[PDB]
RNA sequence: GUUUGACCUCAAAUCAGGUAGGAGUACCCGCUGAACUUAAGCAUAUCAAUAAGCGGAGGAAAAGAAACCAACCGGGAUUGCCUUAGUAACGGCGAGUGAAGCGGCAAAAGCUCAAAUUUGAAAUCUGGUACCUUCGGUGCCCGAGUUGUAAUUUGGAGAGGG
RNA sequence: GUUCUUUGUAAAGUGCCUUCGAAGAGUCGAGUUGUUUGGGAAUGCAGCUCUAAGUGGGUGGUAAAUUCCAUCUAAAGCUAA
RNA sequence: GAUGGGGAAGCUCCGUUUCAAAGGCCUGAUUUUAUGCAGGCCACCAUCGAAAGGGAAUCCGGUUAAGAUUCCGGAACCUGG
């Protein structure tokens, strides 16, 4: 089919052309063993899901009105930061200890600046393989970038 | 007290007299859904072989010899035909 | 009208092939075979085959097109499609992981059940009590055999409970007219409101799965007949008129697990077999089969004590002692000593025979079927 | 002459079906007389009597149908209000009195005040 | 944010990074149909400022248009008139190609309304435009007051009357002494100033 | 693991629910576009940015809160009338063509996104389904969405801190 | 005019001080071609080639350079009479 | 002469099996994953266009103010089941 032909040829078209150096820094990427060790760390810091969020709202009403507190009884939340705009904003503060950047993404221009920007600020960035993988840890279909700003002792 | 129409639009009612007789009988939507169970379901499946559910009474434990012998003699004739056809 | 073309009309219309059925339904062959047992649409011979199949002489399964047009609707068929999605959406939950969303998806679902399809196929109670004969064999078959892959325990532990319900109704209400022990287990007969019902309990011995036979058919037949016998036992219990389903004492269940467990409770007999063995107390020995004796002694109303119960841990009022050993030592002067043949011979006549005959270690009068 | 509408509403649905068939037979008897004659004045009433019965049978059916579809989203298109086509499109009172959350605060803080020039 | 990095980087079109993307993408687009549906914006920043929002009933549509001048459709290259008509290939067309792209997707996708359009790529034969359309039947649009105005039936076919950003440029509507011939309408102000007013008591 | 599964893009349904076409066309918004005619007979020109042709709307449309007009002691969204004026300007500076600012009146009304981290919680939304006070509302459940939906902010300002 | 609920240490405005105060690109602009205007050496529009900046940019109805002053804030949008 | 496509500011124009995912047939305890479709086969194309081309099958006799290979009587044949 036409759609199958075009997607295969597009892949072929990329490899035959000389590619500019800022592009194709991607495709050099984190190795499987190092990548596997990264994900252990991030999955422990999975964000609070919608079901849990609903439960957390009910629990605070029972405690907060009756005794005290401004919701402050509830403990601190530690989780990864998934929005591109947010993470770029986290960089430059600069608060972010690790950034993971997906190798893929259809605009491409979206994430080309991020390797260079991280270098200038001196955030320790990585380029983990696959955007769907980043999605899974953050309860999205695809996440584009994921940064972890805080950590348990 | 719900009712499915032929059309399959699920609706809660009280008193099944309240719904009209024409609406449940005739079709409002194009894909109506049965009612009438066919003739061809009600007829029996076809007898291949004859299965006899009543046991022979040679097969009894503690049988009488006239039955128990007649059990062996009838199936010996079944077997020896096949052994002849084998040899 | 113009000239009409050949393989449209007649035998060609009336019948369709299993390929064509499974295509037109859009179901697949695993789940087409299930629906044809629930309905149940059975296969056919056309008389003229070479008209029907275009014209192969070729080995084929035909079905009646009208029977599959009735099947095409059918609100079970939707719940098969709903399951197909539910499985696809569970794989996503695990294949993200993301476990607790799958644990939610497990709980929030509605399994199909055949209740409408029972009560249209059998309308109703004399029609069902006709065919309940055929159900009772297979439940007593599947109750006995050991749990595996292709089966699993829950299907068997359903069948044990559904059968041990059926025994307790027959034991309480006392309907056992003909008994017949065989090599192939034990046949009974019972007159449950008019029509008489034969059924075959196997002996409890640990055997055996051949692995030629298709379970993926027979479990659907079991699932159909399990629900059928639920609706019958619901009616029989309440009309008697006891509570359904009956609760069961656990500390009793841990002694034997059988018919003495289950206890029946509320909100003279048809004779003469019921109220045999009244004012009559049996002490059945270890060696004999408890599972076919206690049933007949309770269903022909008299009291039982088993040796088999004692190992878990009175003999005051005991009259009879059923035992089948070569030598016996020592025997009590008050007590009567017989072999379990006596119980089977007594019920078929319904006289009570003499107990001078039988008795260990003596030879017997033969047995005889009542058929 | 012939049937009245207020009478037919009190009658049951099976009676109205029997009423209609009796009138249709009586119409067919009259059209045999009509071809022999020049003129036959009674035939005007019995055809209007048929029309009165059909209208009452329809009106009994539809009001019953309205009540079982009552209190749910979606209903048959003949039972929905006709209006005109442009009024069928275009925004309902909820999709219009709806205002953004900044504008809602501004009207509370500063509404159109009532005043007058004199004293 | 993404904003400033994307906006700034988009401007450097003849940079080596951007021209590679330009060359790769134009080939991809040429294989596909003339009008076709795009799954997302190619430039998220550019659609966002023109007023795309990533919610249900906001549609992007990629479209291709032939470059160059407007040929007159007279038969056999023949004038039939004065030599003021002149060369036939040199006629220009007063709407833009950007505007012609909005009309074709407007006619394809008739239930939607054309909000705006943004330029994406070009080639000797073909320019490429990514058009941004909104669905006024969808209830996320009809509720919420920021985008309910587009549901009002004065905004049927904005592109055709020329009320889009590209169309208002082409008509020549701005404030000031430059835009006197066209401001309230070109044919309106013509019809105003070429009409004889006559009162009852004659002035 | 030669397996199973995430995503991306692209399809298909008599799938659930919507929506477009055509008519009218005086007025309105665009496109396209003559010739007769008037100039000596005419290729500039004029008729005319007109008729015919095509596309799109509404009770009005379009225009609209300045990348304006000005050179004043400056005015202050847009439209219309009176005036500016047969003026400036254009043109075989021939025939002819031809505005606008200010001034007086009619009417008057102002505002919204994009771009700044909510990160102590996507706070946002369509749909399905069960009840209800049904131009809608509450609960539960599929999805959309972090390649960004809400709240706060539009240059007259404004935001965070005190 | 009457009558029932009151929401709220909630929302909105106001003074002073102190760091920030982000603002739309194959666009603006320029060349050439055709068209258009009273717009005159080019008023507006379109194609094709080139293509910006941020104490910046546009305009100031005569051609350019040098230095000023005035004036608004484009390349997204809604809105009665 | 639709469709897939491609031109055209547009009324519409080209093209007709063409740069299309263009349907409908067989088998299945496809043997284990125990409640989810697996393994194969076939190959061009909508529709309109003949009361004289192609094409299943009926003859005689009777009858009406006006009809008949079409009604009546008898005697035939064709197609599909």
């Amino acid at each position: 089919p036409e759609y199958v032909r075009v997607q295969r040829q597009k892949k072929i078209l990329s490899i035959r052309l000389k590619v500019p150096p800022t592009i194709a820094q991607f495709q050099y990427t984190l190795d499987r063993n190092t990548a596997a060790e990264t994900f252990k760390l991030f999955n422990k810091y999975r964000p609070e899901t919608a079901a849990e969020k609903k439960e957390r709202l009910t629990k605070e009403a029972a405690a907060v009105a009756e005794g005290k507190s401004k919701q402050d009884a509830s403990p601190k939340p530690y989780a990864v930061k998934y929005g591109l705009n947010h993470v770029v904003a986290l960089i430059e503060n600069k608060k972010a200890k690790l950034v993971l950047i997906a190798n893929d993404v259809d605009p491409i221009e979206l994430v080309v600046f991020l390797p260079a920007l991280c270098k200038k600020m001196g955030v320790p960035y990585a380029i983990v393989k696959g955007k769907a993988r980043l999605g899974t840890l953050v309860n999205q279909k695809t996440s584009a970038v994921a940064a972890l700003t805080e950590v348990r002792a | 007290q719900k009712v499915k129409l032929p059309s399959g639009i699920k609706l809660d009612v009280e008193k099944k007299d309240q719904i009209p007789e024409e609406l449940l009988k005739k079709s409002t939507t194009s894909w109506s859904t049965a009612s009438v169970r066919p003739s061809t379901l009600d007829i029996e499946p076809i007898a291949v072989k004859e299965f006899t559910e009543i046991p022979h009474a040679g097969k009894s434990y503690n049988p009488n010899n006239k039955a128990w012998s007649e059990l062996i003699n009838k199936e010996y004739k079944e077997e020896k035909a096949r052994e002849d056809e084998r040899i | 009208m113009r000239i009409k073309k050949k393989n449209t009309r007649g035998n060609a219309r009336n019948f369709i092939t299993r390929s064509q059925a499974v295509r037109k339904l859009q179901v697949s062959l695993a789940d087409f075979r299930r629906l044809c047992i629930f309905k149940g649409i059975y296969p056919r011979e056309p008389r003229n085959k070479k008209k029907a199949n275009k014209g192969s002489t070729a080995p084929t399964t035909f079905y009646y097109a009208k029977d599959i047009q009735y099947l095409m609707h059918e609100p079970v068929l939707a719940k098969f499609r709903e399951h197909k999605t539910f499985a696809r959406k569970l794989t996503r939950a695990l294949g993200r992981g993301e476990v607790s969303s799958a644990k939610r998806l497990e709980e929030n679902r509605d399994s199909y059940t055949l209740d409408h399809i029972i009560k249209e196929r059998y309308p109703s109670f004399p029609d069902a009590i006709r065919d309940i004969d055929d159900a009772l064999n297979m439940l007593f078959l599947f109750s006995n055999l050991p749990s595996t892959n292709q089966v699993s325990s829950k299907i068997i532990n359903d069948a044990q409970k559904i059968c041990n319900q059926w025994l307790a109704y027959v034991a309480k209400e006392r309907l056992v007219r003909k008994v017949f022990v065989s090599i192939k287990g034990v046949y009974y007969q019972a007159n449950i409101k008019g029509e008489e019902v034969r059924w075959l309990v196997p002996f409890k011995f640990p055997e055996n799965i051949p692995s030629d036979v298709d379970f993926r058919i027979m479990l659907t037949f079991l699932e159909f007949y399990s629900t059928l016998l639920h609706f019958v036992l619901y009616k029989l219990y309440t009309d008697s008129g006891l509570i359904y389903p009956p609760k069961l004492d656990l500390k009793k269940d841990k002694i034997i697990s059988g018919l003495s467990s289950y206890i029946l409770e509320s909100r003279k007999y048809d004779s003469p077999v019921a109220s045999l063995f009244s004012a009559f107390v049996f002490y059945v020995s270890r060696e004999v089969p408890i599972d076919i004796l206690e049933f007949l002694i309770l269903s022909c109303g008299g009291n039982v004590i088993s040796e088999a119960a004692m190992d878990q841990i009175d003999m005051s009022k005991v009259t009879h002692q059923i035992v089948d050993r070569p030598v016996l030592k020592n025997k009590v002067a008050g007590r009567t000593y017989i072999q379990p043949q006596w119980i089977f011979d007594c019920i078929n006549k319904g006289e009570l025979v003499p107990a001078n005959k039988y008795l260990p270690g003596e030879a017997l009068p033969p047995h005889l079927s009542p058929w | 002459a012939g049937v009245k509408a207020y009478e037919l509403r009190t009658k049951s649905k099976e009676q109205l079906a029997s009423q209609l068939v009796d009138l249709k037979k009586e119409l067919a008897e009259l059209k045999v007389q009509k071809l022999s004659r020049p003129s036959l004045p009674k035939i005007k009433t019995v055809r209007k009597s048929i029309a009165c019965v059909l209208t009452v049978i329809n009106e009994q059916q539809r009001e019953a149908v309205r009540q079982l579809y009552k209190g749910k989203k979606y209903q048959p298109k003949d039972l929905r209000a006709k209006k005109t086509r442009a009024l069928r499109r275009a925004l309902t009172k909820f999709e219009a009195s709806q205002v953004t959350e900044k504008q809602r605060k501004k009207q509370i803080a500063f509404p159109q005040r009532k005043y007058a020039i004199k004293a | 944010g993404a904003y400033k990095y994307l906006e700034e980087l988009q401007r450097k079109k003849q940079s080596d990074v951007l021209r590679f993307l330009q060359r790769v993408r134009v080939w991809e687009y040429r294989q596909k149909n003339v009008i076709h549906r795009a799954a997302r914006p190619t430039r998220p920043d550019k659609a966002r400022r023109l007023g795309y929002k990533a919610k249900q009933g906001f549609v992007i549509y990629r479209v291709r248009v032939r470059r160059g001048n407007r040929k007159r459709p007279v038969p056999k290259g023949a004038t039939y008139g004065k030599p003021t008509n002149q060369g036939v290939n040199e006629l220009k067309y007063q709407r833009s190609l950007r505007a012609t792209a909005e009309e074709r997707v407007g006619r394809r996708a008739a239930n939607l309304r054309v909000l705006n359009s943004y330029w994406v790529n070009q080639d000797s034969t073909y320019k490429y435009f990514e058009v941004i359309l909104v669905d006024p039947q969808h209830k996320a649009i009809r509720r919420d007051a920021r985008y309910n105005w587009i549901c009002d039936p004065v905004h049927k076919h904005r592109e055709a009357r020329g009320l889009t950003a590209t169309g208002k440029k082409s008509r020549g509507i701005n404030k000031g002494h430059k835009f006197n011939n066209t401001k309230a309408g070109r044919r309106k102000t013509w019809k105003r100033q070429n009409t004889l007013s006559l009162w009852r008591y004659r002035k």
